């Protein structure tokens, strides 16, 4: 999965 | 509200706490409760609010990826059938990821955001209103999917507007926006050039503004570009 | 009980779903389900509810060692008063522990332990209901502390009387309950002596047995006496 | 902490 904050 | 006796200043200690206990529901409800004093929220305790409910919701999210995973592997030809416990239970925890989107979206609604007027409050609660939208959609599968996904794109937009015309390009909230509402695109919208555009145009203005900062602030800016980077790289 | 309505099988089917998401909390609600319908529990059952409480209680009781420690530093001459609320919330976890461990307890006095005949069955419910009360001896401080300590005590030493009558000195339940016993005499009855020598003698009656076992049970077995050498290596 | 199973 993508990288988010 | 189980939380209505204690002291606003003691539910902050208390998510503290819960926080280097790694009790990331207790940090959840006792940030709530302090939410729910009616008092606005330092930046302190806005990213104490956003830590709890990410990590209860990253929780969820995971434990649901797991059990779709199941469920799909059951409806494929050849799966021996198992009865109706694989919906039932990624239902059972479908329902909870839910109420806990709803739970902070109707915090930000009652009444965050409206009380929010620095751009570093309501551009980190919009952001959150996106975020919180883009879990529904993760799970949204009726009448109501297309609408789920209007909501985030639309709370995402409204932050991004505010954070281009009031913070500088390397503000690390206006960068987590930035990735989030690119992620949004690629993995929502069904839109992975945008994503990627998003992505790149952040980077690229981010760089060109390190100039202007301190070593700690620089710190915290870079490490969010990496992570535009690496999403960069995982798409092209 | 919310699981009254559930089908046996289904709530075990659950658990399993349940261990893959690591959702511990759920896992363990299923297993209390299943063992509720009253019906005696097969090996794989019983090591279903063994690791959902087991996960469980192990979050509470790291969570527990955290705020302990926060609340003893507090408590140290030159520390600054912050009030009542690492104590309260070190007592509120506690509570959750105790629970917990008042919950397994309860489903071994009703009736697990009553109809366990076999040693496997018998020695694994004495096992877990010694560790239960270790769990209640580490956050005890009152007028019964003793005698949850003899608790625990008094379980173990049935199981380790059983285990030594009717299992062979390689059998991973019987090495466990060994390994935990030792830890029992380390850090709860303040007898380091009686914990080294139960390792040692345990590991050495382990290894002279080896030769009796298949590549399989020969991997199980050596796992946990690698967990008694590392014990010894921690004491010595 | 040492081990236990
Ligand atoms: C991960 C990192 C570096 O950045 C972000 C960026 C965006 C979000 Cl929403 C969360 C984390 C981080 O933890 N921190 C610590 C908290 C800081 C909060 N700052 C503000 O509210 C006003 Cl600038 C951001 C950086
Ligand atoms: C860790 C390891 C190797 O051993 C133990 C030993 C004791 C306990 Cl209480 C738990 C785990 C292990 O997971 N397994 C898998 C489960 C097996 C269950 N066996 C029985 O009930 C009858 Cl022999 C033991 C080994
Ligand atoms: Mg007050
Ligand atoms: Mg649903
Ligand atoms: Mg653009
Ligand atoms: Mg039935
Ligand atoms: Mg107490
Ligand atoms: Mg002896």
């Amino acid at each position: 999965f993508p990288a988010t904050v | 509200g189980a939380m209505g006796s204690m002291e606003r200043a003691s539910l902050i200690q208390k998510a503290k706490l819960a926080e280097q206990a790694e009790r990331y529901e207790d940090m959840a409800a006792f940030m709530k409760g302090a939410v729910e004093k009616g008092e606005e929220l330092s930046c302190e305790e806005r990213n104490l609010l956003s830590v709890a409910y990410k990590n209860v919701v990253g929780g969820q999210r995971a434990a649901w990826r797991v059990l779709s995973s199941i469920e799909q592997k059951s409806n494929e030809e050849g799966s021996e059938e198992k009865g109706p416990e694989v919906r039932e239970y990624r239902e059972k925890v479908e329902t909870e990821l839910q109420g806990v989107c709803d739970t902070v979206l109707g915090l930000l609604d009652s009444h965050l955001i409206k009380e929010a007027g620095d751009a570093e409050s309501r551009v980190f609660y919009l952001k959150m209103k996106g975020d919180y939208y883009r879990y529904l959609a993760e799970v949204a599968t009726g009448d109501d999917k297309k609408r789920i996904i209007d909501s985030a794109r639309s709370a995402y937009q409204e932050a991004m507007d505010i954070s281009k015309k009031e913070m500088p390009p390397t503000n690390p909230i206006r960068l987590g926006l930035a990735l989030n509402f690119s992620v949004f695109h690629y993995e929502i919208a069904n839109s992975p050039e945008e994503a990627i555009s998003l992505a790149k145009t952040t980077f690229d203005e981010a760089m060109a503004d390190l100039h202007t900062l301190s070593e700690d602030s620089y710190k915290d800016s870079t490490l969010i570009m990496q992570l535009l980077r690496d999403n960069l790289t995982l798409w092209t």
